[PDB]
DNA sequence: TGCACAGGATGTATATATCTGACACGTGCCTGGAGAC
């Protein structure tokens, strides 16, 4: 892929003791809420409890969203991280409940053991049976090893899948029986006679040895949300694509609950939670709220991390002011981690770990200045000036970021302050609220 | 849905032992005697065992004497 | 080994046979005269009489509202049929309120029905179709009868299907050699598998090899089913379960939610009486709970008003914690609990108290009793007296980091070190209210 | 039929009236509002008459001073097949129907076709069925032997016949219906022979049954409009049906009715709640009441100069005055000591409870304190604590258990604003912890 | 009976040869100015020149205006389209609220169309097909009562025969401009082939077997352009049960319209139709938005729009949609400068009385004139409308005890049974709890 | 002198296990009923 804002982030940066290094694995400074994000890792990898709230506040640019991708590379595959944000529950086609409901369930995996049997032998003779229309397919399929000799019976499914990547007897050929797979390796006989219509300039392999027939043991991950929308209707798995699975009801969801626990009891499945995180989390309205302070007590929960930078703020529905946006009942229920704000060392250690990711090389005068300017100015806007004298650089043809080049950088592209200055300056020049403005310079 | 065959199994803790002791007894290569009480408390063990696709025959009250 | 969650440490009321909530039984610590009140309210709902009863549970924030109800669902059984809400799922997209608060209404009452069902059954052996004479006659089918002949355990039996039959026969994709079940109630026919009389390992399709059917092929057995009268409407709603053409249409388009008129509840409350009225039928009414009642509108509660004066609405169950409060959808009313006073006129409200320092010690013992963790006597101590000091659910929440943290200095006990580090790592909504008081930029 | 557990209107079996429309003290259920209930039987005589339509009566009054209880009085002494729709103010706020179309289709439900046709049918005990067919089946031969308790008959069998009778199979003993026309046999059960059970009919097999039919005005306009078919009356999306199919059934109405093949019933369309709707739909319903097919429509609203919905002003009742100047009002009247001791006795004898006289009393002092509702609501779980005790009939401290127990709207009131700081305010302002 | 609502004692607006409105006439009391100007735009309608005009009579409550607007749809007669309207039922939730106002604009322009009706009905005695597997042509012999007739038939025809399932038999039934075919059912002289039978059994006609008949029918512009635009397609003209998929409302695009109009020019001037504009009622104006009212400006200047008349009770109001615009009678002054407007003058004590004669008279009712006085001083004291509603409780008050004349003392019992709104409202004032 | 409580004895309940016990079905055959005159 391409380089993100959050590319040069691999882990949290914790020792077994889940004590922070202070500049390991792309994460510099921050260790009351990295230490904190360790402790909430630890408890979602436990996988004992359900429906516990955490809470990320603070200033901006300050590592909310740093933090929770950290999490998410720490968690690793086969665990679901849900990452929304809190504008895509406004839907037209569904309802606020049952979007956050979706997202609910999106955040539980289940890990299904399957029994398989794989087939891999030397195609000896094919014989298709189908009607007049073409509709109902039979036939007998023989295959062989270097040992034995087996004859199979071939249905419908079976035939649609030799009939793609045509199989010519003679090539050999791997099918796995639960996943209904057929890979064609390769061609072991080498025909003379060929018709001159297809290519057939597969690879030369070996016809394999032993038993044709081996048994195996393979396990998936699959989340609740889809086996809701794959029992919902008919066409349930194009619905998984085309997100047309309009307000699934609840006879649906408490009869998968009762076959999960049925599949657990029979240790058939296991149940791995997961993380959903809901980056701004202030744009939400009072009933989506009064809706996650009754689905945070099921058991069929994942841990619910919320990100917000308002200060007291107005909650979205209502007309009275409250602290981060959010009623307090959803804080009654919450547990927050406050993060703090950064000195002139971390935003220069941070500074170095970008310009490193995006491959390019500073000066350390070029480095001085812009600590300073990203002391002055945002961090962010530092952080975005790099790649800009880097192409200045070879606009004048050396491969090393100097001050001038910064310099030109600065004087290019403005700040949040300086265009507020300006605009300040230049008021009969802009649009104003009231729609007033003043275009001939006479 | 028909009345399945793996719940039949798992319903019942002493037949779940069972099938599990006779997987490793079977993967040993062995020969084996089990003793009951009720008819259709082996009645439903010959369905488990054609379940299983065992070699097994039966001998109980309703044997004739020849059989024996 | 087990998950638990805000919950599932209670199993019931726990009250005695008079009545008389014991101060701690049932995972229950205090609450007496609510629990004693929820008590009355059981043996009315198991009563089986009255309908379009209704209370309100108010109380503070963190005293045990959803709880209550949700014993209340453990001491009625699994049977009754409790249907939980929130308050704001009643707005939808796909039909208005007030036909969500009638589906919701109709889904709490149970129904247990004695079926009888006519079953044909057995091995397939002879699969032969005749023809037509003019198959390009335009009216009328290719295929004339169809003739099939099943063979069970100790009988064998020969059918002329008709062709209708023969559709959901071949979409089954049935053979020869495969056991099928027809039931003549639908005309719908399950391909159970195989027959094992023949080989098993030639086969490529994971198939499920089953033993021929005992007893005769013909057959006639008894199924007890439980029905709510929603799954009625529902089903007479979209029909699906036919073999005809809107029948196999309506299993293809996609559902939707409509406005179910009251002739057809009419109907089905016609043909459950009759149901009822021949023996073969029992009525279950049950619970209705919707919680954070406060974010209804006046045009919900406007039609409550209607809807429990119907004779067939069942108890229903509210939950709120306003003191006073504009009601959602007006401009100047002021009503206790955010519920309309012509809606308050028909409740009995049920008082919920605030805890103690003791009852919180021990409310904290027996959670953490149940997370399988072990705590110090002066850490129990300092929790109860942090409970007291800012919050239940805070000193309730901060369980399991100190669980994590005396984990990872390989301890099994949680001392105060432990409960210190977790009150600096993680804060309740008091700090970060002070902390964003004195703050620099919206912090 | 019409399965009901107990309901709140359910003491009710009409209005209590003799025949110089007057009204008796405590008849059919009702106690008091003796002019309410003269005005409520004049009103019954006007939809009982039939020969005028669209009027508009409003029934107003406090809260719980039997508003419902009259419409459901009304409706219980109109009888069958005359239409009765009763709807809620915030029903027609649908999201696939306009409002205009909503109240149109609430008008044209309470307006009924009398239509009087006459069928065949042959009802009987099957006695013997003897079949006989072909190797192909190309011909069938059939004989079937039917009675009644009076008649015995063989009959000849034709071919669909024979295949309607093996479809539906149908055996000895039983007791079937056939209609010649349709071909429809329904299987009525088995006869009483031992050897679900239905006697045997009695005498003649061919009977000629003349059934009454009454189908609404609604149904006749979905089934017309052929962009649904019947169905839509049970799913209920009809759709905004347009306004010439209602024209053209309006006219076929008119020409049924010279001829005589059809009766006009008119019907009560009642809305409760009526202070809910919108100012637009009370602007439908100022001209919806100047038609032919229009019913009497009774609305009830309990509010006294409230804003009326979708403006910004007050208006009594909050109905605007053009609405108020189409309609005559019944006031109904706050109740004494002793309608209120007598309505308790009817509840009381509705739902099984044995009560003393002294617990009488008591529910009586504490319905005239503070609300009739809250005592009927108190019998009922007070029966459960005195069932806890294994006592049959209720008495005093019952009531008092029952009374601390469940809290009413003052007391509740007074528990709230002595607390208020455990409470959520209007500015979402709540404190949990009890110290400090 | 009768059902009398409201209305129906206005059977025109009472008007001489000359335009001159008599005092009592045509169940008119009073209002001359506005029944004559009425007049006048009744014969403008019945001159059927002009397009788009527009005319909007206001006043106050219970005055008269929708009982002008009927009496003018009775002046015009049943050939003339009519579509009375509300403001309020212009707000639908399928369609923008333009395109409805377009659907009741085109509502009201009609058609008249010259049609013969041609029947075949009897007892089908020959099916002889005949080919050149395409059968070329069948003949069929039907039979009545009156003696037998020998037809031939294109296969069309044959295959819409043996849909209905035609045998040699049956009574069918066979329009011959349409080709419709339906099947009675089978022959009475065939009645005891069988003892038990699913046929049902219908006598022969007793009619000729041909008929002929002249019908006229009225058409709509509306009704063709619904006709031309159905979004799935066409249905069978048997369909007890609806389609599979919803078809709801859609914006119908001007070139459907353009093309509808070609198609009806071009079928007028060969003499087949003949064009009637109509009149497009609206009562309650003053419940229209703002956009309603711009776009009514736009639909008035159109070449084929019909004469529009409009109500309002309203004085000097806001607009409903605007924040800051008073203008008259709840109408916007860039409407207002297109029409005509009619004042309508109210009442005073001897028209009341004469007005409560006149309903007690069409109502079948016998009034005492001691009576009379009162009945009319309790309408000028608090409405016409309560004095009118109150007849028929004192007609059953009075019935009730075996009286067929209204005594005094039922208009006293039926004043204490039913209050008005004053009283009511003076209950409201003096009361504690909500009534 | 009588009564109440506790301990022992015995009935029993319902699925067994053996285990007969008297019934209903699958093959020969020959002769007498059916076709023809
Ligand atoms: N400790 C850190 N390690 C890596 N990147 C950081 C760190 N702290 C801040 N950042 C950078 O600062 C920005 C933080 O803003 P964001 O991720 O939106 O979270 P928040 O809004 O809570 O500050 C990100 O672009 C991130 O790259
Ligand atoms: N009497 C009690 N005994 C034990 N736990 C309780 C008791 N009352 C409340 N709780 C706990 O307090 C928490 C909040 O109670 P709940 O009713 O869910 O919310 P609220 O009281 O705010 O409606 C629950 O997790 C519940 O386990
Ligand atoms: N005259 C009466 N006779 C019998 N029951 C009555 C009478 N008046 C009131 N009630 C009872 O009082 C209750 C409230 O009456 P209702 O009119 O429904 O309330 P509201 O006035 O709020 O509509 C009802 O359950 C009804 O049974
Ligand atoms: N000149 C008249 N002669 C007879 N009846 C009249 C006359 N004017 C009005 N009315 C009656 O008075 C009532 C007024 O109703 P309407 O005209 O609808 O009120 P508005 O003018 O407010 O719309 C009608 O029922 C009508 O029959």
């Amino acid at each position: 892929s391409l380089i993100a804002a959050h590319s040069h982030i691999t882990g949290l940066g914790l020792d077994e003791n889940l004590q922070p290094r202070p500049t390991s694995e792309g994460m510099v400074g921050q260790l009351q809420a990295r230490r904190a994000a360790g402790v909430i890792l630890k408890m979602v990898q436990n996988g004992t409890i359900a429906g516990r709230a955490v809470l990320v506040a603070g200033p901006p640019s300050t590592g909310k969203t740093a933090l929770a991708m950290g999490v998410s590379q720490s968690l690793g595959k086969d665990v679901p991280f849900t990452a929304i944000a809190g504008s895509e529950i406004f839907s037209l086609e569904l309802s606020k409940t049952e979007a956050l409901t979706q997202a609910f369930r999106k955040s539980i995996g289940i890990k299904i053991k399957e029994e398989t049997e794989l087939i891999e032998g030397e195609v000896v003779e094919i014989q298709i049976d189908r009607s007049i229309t073409g509709g109902h397919k039979q036939g007998k399929l023989t295959i062989k090893t270097t040992d034995m000799e087996t004859i199979y019976e071939l249905g419908n499914k079976m035939i649609d899948g030799l009939t793609k990547e045509k199989v010519l007897a003679g090539d050999v050929i791997s099918i796995d029986k639960a996943s209904g797979k057929i890979t064609k390796l390769g061609r072991s006989f080498a025909r003379s006679r060929d018709y001159d219509a297809m290519g057939a300039d597969t690879r030369f392999v070996q016809c394999p040895e032993g038993e044709l027939q081996k048994r195996k043991t393979v396990v998936h991950t699959v989340s609740l949300h889809e086996i809701d929308v794959i029992n919902s209707r008919t066409q349930g798995f194009l619905a998984l694509f085309t997100g047309d699975t309009g307000e699934i009801r609840s006879e649906v969801r408490d009869q998968i609950n009762t076959k999960v626990a049925e599949w657990k009891e029979e240790g058939k499945a296991e149940i791995v939670p997961g993380v959903l995180f809901i980056d701004e989390v202030h744009m939400l309205d009072i009933e989506c709220f009064s809706f996650i302070n009754r689905a945070l007590e099921d058991e069929f929960a994942p841990i619910v991390m919320m990100a917000t930078n308002r200060g007291v703020s107005k909650t979205r529905g209502t007309n009275y002011k409250s602290p981060h946006g959010l009623p307090l009942d959803l804080l009654d229920r919450s547990i927050i981690i406050t993060t703090k704000s950064y000195n002139e060392q971390e935003i220069k250690t941070i500074l170095s770990i970008r310009a490193q990711e995006e491959e390019v090389e500073l000066s350390s005068d070029a480095l001085d200045l812009l600590t300073k300017t990203g002391v002055e100015t945002s961090l962010r806007y530092s952080s975005n000036l790099i790649s800009v004298a880097q192409q200045i650089a070879m606009k004048r043809k050396n491969n090393t970021v100097e001050v001038e080049d910064v310099k030109r950088a600065y004087l290019l592209f403005l700040d949040s302050a300086r265009s507020v200055k300006y605009v300040q300056e230049n008021e009969s020049q802009y649009i104003d609220d009231q729609g007033n403005v003043q275009i001939s310079i006479a | 849905s028909m009345p399945s065959m793996d719940r039949f199994i798992t319903e019942s803790a002493k037949l779940r032992k069972l099938d599990e002791l006779l997987v490793k007894l079977k993967s040993e290569g062995h020969r084996v005697l089990i003793y009951f009480q009720m008819t259709k408390m082996m009645d439903l063990m010959e369905e488990y065992l054609t379940y299983r696709q065992y070699n097994h025959i039966r001998l109980d009250g309703s044997s004739k004497l020849e059989d024996r | 080994v087990t998950r638990t969650a805000a919950h599932t440490h209670i199993k019931g009321l726990g009250l005695d046979e008079s009545g008389v909530a014991k101060r701690v039984e049932g995972g229950f610590v205090g609450q007496i005269e609510a629990r004693e009140a929820c008590g009355v309210i059981v043996d009315l709902i198991k009563a089986k009489k009255m309908s379009g009863r209704a209370i309100l549970l108010a109380g503070g924030p963190s005293t045990g509202k959803t709880a209550l109800a949700l014993a209340i669902s453990q001491e009625l059984g699994p049977k009754v049929p409790f249907c939980p809400l929130v308050g704001s799922e009643l707005y939808s997209v796909e039909v208005k309120k007030t036909e969500t608060l009638m589906e919701n209404f109709r889904r709490a009452i149970g129904l247990r029905i004695k079926e009888t069902k006519e079953v044909y059954e057995g091995e397939v052996t002879e699969l032969t179709p005749e023809d037509a004479e003019n198959p390009l006659g335009g009216y009328g089918k290719t295929i004339s009868h169809v003739i099939v002949g099943l063979k069970s355990a100790k009988g064998t039996k020969t059918l002329r299907l008709d062709p209708t039959i023969y559709e959901s026969i071949q979409r089954e994709k049935v053979s020869i050699g495969d056991v099928i079940y027809i039931e003549a109630n639908t005309g719908a026919v399950k391909r159970v598998g195989r027959s094992d009389a023949y080989a098993t390992e030639f086969d490529l399709e994971t198939e499920e090899y089953v033993p021929l059917p005992k007893g005769e092929v013909h057959k006639k057995k008894e199924i007890v089913q439980d029905v709510t009268l929603h799954d009625l409407d529902v089903a007479n709603a979209r029909p699906q379960g036919g073999q005809d053409v809107i029948s196999m249409m309506g299993q293809l388009l996609k559902p939707k939610k409509t406005e179910i008129t009251e002739k057809l509840r009419q109907e089905v409350n016609k043909v459950v009486a009759k149901y009822i009225d021949q023996g073969v039928a029992e009525l279950i009414p049950g619970v209705l709970f919707i919680d954070e009642v406060n974010m209804l509108d006046i045009e919900i509660f406007t039609y409550l008003n209607k809807a429990l004066e119907s004779n067939i609405a069942p108890v229903v169950v509210l939950a709120s914690n306003r003191g006073m409060t504009t009601v959602r959808g007006t401009e100047d009313v002021i009503s206790p609990h955010g519920v309309p006073p012509d809606l308050i006129d028909r409740l009995l409200i049920v008082r919920t108290l605030p805890y103690d320092k003791d009852e919180i010690r021990t409310i904290i013992e027996r959670r953490a009793t149940v997370e399988r963790l072990q705590v110090e006597s002066s850490a129990l101590d300092l929790l109860a007296t942090m409970g007291t000091e800012t919050s239940l659910r805070y000193a309730l929440q901060l369980l399991a980091p100190c669980g994590i943290l005396a984990q990872t200095s390989n301890r099994k006990e949680i001392v105060v070190n432990d409960v210190n580090e977790a009150k600096l790592l993680f804060l309740d909504a008091k700090r970060s209210t002070k902390i964003l008081e004195t703050s620099a930029n919206y912090l």
